[PDB]
């Protein structure tokens, strides 16, 4: 078992999974580990922007430079002050002092970076821009959007920020961005109330209420749902607004809702108080029947009687889309 | 020590789970297979519910399921065409995914699964589905992407217009597996398929509470997606998360956890270093529960590993959020940590005080020492610079120096001006 | 190397190869020497011969003249899952060899997808 | 105060406890007892002359640590680290006592995490 180190295969399976992703590539890779007895390494964390210390030194043993661990928990290099880390700052703080260290030292920190996710950082995917330029100009996607850059705003950067602030050094990798970027202004421009209103029971009709706000949405309906849960604080005063800003109204005839409605003459369900200042507004009343049976016009307020007169819709909890196409074919 | 009892239950039940698999072998049509599934679920249920240490119990029990008769078995059972074969199997399976049971079912049959997941009607079948779904998401990304060129998506976000609390409850879970578990693309891929719009109707439940609960874990999480962070708050879900942590308890929660390891939990902490609020609450919440149960056990230490403490003094030293704050102070106090004053936002106004009071909330109190010597103020402070600091004030690491201005700036970012 | 920068070096001088790696490891091909600078040349690929700069960079140029590098299914095989798969690969292998867009049940299962 | 102890016949009396047919615990007590009494060489010889300390290891031998670790479930870091002298002392009584004591306190630790 000694000719796979001084052929160096060791390391190799130690990056078949380090930065693997392939679940039969990585199997195989540990099971070779393991026949060899070697450390199998965890598969690191690609989340690289949020790496404490903790992952840092992980990490750096995971290399073969655990011999700098120390050096790296003393100066609390994390997943930011790792992935701008600089040739000055290793050689003179952290006391890499050969460069052929250095060299290879950026050599895994980039291949890492290009393995690296951004989901936290970047804004408008750099990361993949940069990779569709070049499979291995993804190693700079930090490196930018470490400078409020972006795609919109990367057609006028000099090339000496690039070099200075993006701290990229392969002038021929600076004149081939520039040169994208030039062609990414020139081609690939980047260039520059309610319709519907929810009442509904506060518990009965709260989850049908939220899934035809659901549907309605995905279907590009300006919909207004009573976010409150206190039915309380100011008493029936901006939700009324939104009654009179919402075109359409809607309502869901869940099983009990119009008890509470009945003889409020007092004005003061706030169900019943939608009823009525939507009535009053002429909206698009939607009442939409599941479960509930229709009452007694008398028991209810005069002001809200007048929801009886509107179409009562059945709702199927199967064909929840016919319904929706029902329901919008309702809308204005 | 416990591990003899354990080792003890085990030579109970290991026979009984011998009776089972000589049960499944012969291929009744429907009797005698259901039996031996059933049987075998409840060995394994009370191994769960074992109210002494069963955990381990069950985890030597599906060990053995898989090292006899596999998965492999189950599976077939799968392709059976007679339903209850296939549901009664899919709730065996619901209770014994394991890490490694993950990677086989995984490696050998998810393809099987993919198949049952195109029929949804009957509830109980759903349930198990939706459950073993969301195990599965917690294996690997390539089995992510996997579920999600399969249907392994569009079953769960259909699961969602139905009303059975575990099936519900299983749909949100899984998707914010999901969404922890599935990748920059594949939080894409979510976010394409309406995914906040129908973590929705769930979120908003007035049934369940920890539905709710872990149904805004996943848009939080979501949150920390810039790449969608704008189609997220498009979809109008991101309100309810606030009102609900202010809602709820920490404590009234993690009692019903008895929560997580070294690595379900750090994979959290981004929620505290986010830029959003949502983010940051739920953090704080979910970070206090654990926190509670870990001191219960004891078990203090890891999150200094995992580093939150650092963000816990962050979530209240530059916090303005009320509710937030208070979550962070609990967690704070559970750790048994020192917490830190809010530090006054009259930056320009800071006297050498102050000064000292902060270079300590920043951990940085290793240096009070020259800044009160060079009488760093309000004023002296936000004008520091590079040569001063290295040289006069002895910061001689840069990577010190570049981490100081980074606190500083964010510092500088919370710090009022109306004075100037 | 992808576009055999090395023959290319070769070709311009026998004793110019020795610099092939030293290329490639700046994202450099054929498509691509025509608007290089000499001082990339000097300070990235780590040239340091003048004359062979100024002879490659006018060689470049030149490539970009006269050699400017510019910029479903026709056919499915059913077959017998064991007995005709070895005939089967045949003819597709023929097919495409004369330019039929040939589509072949490659799945090993027939399973899965059904 | 070990020598008033000593100079009370102390071992001499903890000698009819550590002896017993009767009780594990006690014994095993009764055995700390002398052990840390070993740690006092001023009297160390008049501690091996009681004729005590033999009883030490075979006991030691007999049980278990676990066995008594769970009839605890023990010590503060306080009541631990009055017990690292007996580890670091020469003599085989302390070693052993102290190695089994350490035991106990590990699992239990250990089941608590702590």
């Amino acid at each position: 078992t000694k000719v796979f180190s001084d052929i160096g295969a060791i390391q190799s399976l130690k990056r078949l999974v380090s930065y693997s992703t392939n679940g039969t590539k990585s199997a195989l890779a540990k099971r070779a580990l393991r026949l060899l007895g070697e450390e199998v390494p965890r598969p690191i964390l690609p989340s690289v922007p949020s790496w404490k210390e903790a992952e840092v030194q992980t990490w750096l043993q995971q290399i073969g430079f655990s011999k700098y661990c120390e050096s790296f928990r003393e100066q609390q290099v994390d997943g930011d002050l790792l992935l701008r880390l600089t040739e000055e700052e290793l050689q003179t703080d952290l006391g890499m002092k050969s460069g052929i260290t250095r060299k290879r030292f950026f050599r895994e920190l980039t291949e890492l970076k290009t393995f690296a996710n951004y989901s936290t950082c970047d804004r408008s995917n750099l990361a993949d821009w940069l990779g569709s330029l070049d499979p291995r100009f993804r190693q700079y996607t930090y490196g930018l959007v470490s400078c409020g850059l972006d795609r919109s705003l990367l057609h006028r950067v000099s090339e000496q920020q690039l070099l200075e602030d993006c701290g990229i050094h392969l002038g021929v990798h600076r004149a081939r961005i520039l040169t994208a970027a030039r062609e990414m202004l020139h081609s690939p421009l980047p260039c520059t109330t309610p319709d519907v209103f929810i009442s509904y029971r506060r518990n009965s009709g709260s989850q049908l209420a939220s899934l035809l706000k659901v549907h309605l949405q995905l279907h590009g309906f300006s919909v207004f749902i009573d976010v409150e849960k206190l039915e309380a604080g100011k008493f029936e005063d901006k939700l009324i607004q939104s009654v009179m800003g919402a075109r359409n109204f809607v309502l869901v005839l869940s099983p009990g809702a119009l008890d509470k409605c009945m003889q409020d003459h007092d004005c003061k369900d706030w169900v019943h108080k939608q009823i009525v200042t939507a009535l009053s507004c002429g909206k698009n009343i939607v009442p939409i029947i599941d479960g509930f049976e229709w009452p007694e016009p008398q028991v209810l307020p005069e002001d809200m009687q007048a929801v009886l007169t509107f179409n009562g819709i059945k709702w199927s909890h199967e064909y929840q889309e016919a319904t929706i196409e029902k329901i919008i074919r309702f809308l204005q | 020590g416990a591990g003899t009892e354990v080792q003890d239950a085990l030579e109970r039940a290991l026979p009984e789970l011998q009776q089972a698999l000589s049960a499944l072998k012969q291929a009744g049509g429907a009797r005698a297979v259901g039996a031996g599934l059933a049987e075998v679920f409840q060995l394994v249920e009370e191994a769960w519910l074992l109210p002494a240490v069963g955990r381990e119990v069950a985890q030597g029990l599906c060990d053995a399921i898989r090292l006899d008769g596999g998965l492999d078995l189950l599976l077939r059972l799968l392709q059976a065409p007679e339903l209850e074969t296939r549901v009664q199997a899919a709730r065996l399976l619901e209770q014994i995914l394991v890490a490694e049971n993950r990677d086989r079912v995984a490696r050998i049959g998810l393809g099987v699964i993919l198949n049952l997941a195109k029929e949804r009607e009957p509830v109980e079948l759903a349930r198990s589905v939706a459950g073993i779904l969301e195990h599965m998401f917690k294996h690997s990304e390539e089995t992510c992407q996997r579920l999600v060129a399969a249907g392994g998506l569009d079953a769960v976000l259909y699961w969602c217009r139905r009303t059975d609390p575990a099936l519900l409850r299983h749909c949100a879970l899984a998707l914010g597996n999901c969404a922890l578990h599935g990748g920059q693309a594949v939080q894409r891929r979510m976010v394409e398929k309406r995914a906040a719009e129908w973590l929705f109707p769930l979120a908003f439940s007035k049934e369940d509470e920890l539905l709710r609960l872990h149904a805004c874990l996943a848009v939080a999480v979501l949150a920390t997606n810039k790449e969608v962070e704008r189609e997220v708050e498009r979809s109008g879900t991101l309100a309810l998360v606030e009102p609900l942590v202010a809602s709820l308890d920490p404590g009234r929660f993690a009692r019903c956890l008895v929560g997580r390891g070294p690595d379900d939990l750090q994979r959290l902490v981004p929620l505290l270093d986010s830029n959003r609020l949502e983010a940051q609450c739920i953090g704080a919440f979910y970070l206090c529960a654990e926190a509670a149960i870990k001191s219960l056990q004891g078990k203090t230490k890891v999150f200094s590993d995992i580093g939150a403490i650092q963000s816990l003094k962050r979530l209240v030293s530059y916090s303005t959020n009320g509710t937030k704050s208070a979550l962070a102070k609990r967690a704070l106090r559970l750790l048994g940590e020192e917490v830190p004053r809010p530090i006054l936002p009259s930056v320009p106004s800071w006297k050498e005080a102050e000064v000292q009071t902060w270079l300590q909330q920043i951990g940085f109190s290793k240096y009070c020492e020259s800044f009160r010597e060079q009488q760093v103020d309000g004023d002296l402070l936000l004008r520091l610079t590079e040569e001063e600091l290295q040289t006069d004030l002895g910061m001689k690491s840069g990577i010190t120096r570049k981490r100081f201005f980074r606190e500083l700036t964010e510092l500088k970012t919370f710090a009022n001006y109306s004075t100037c």
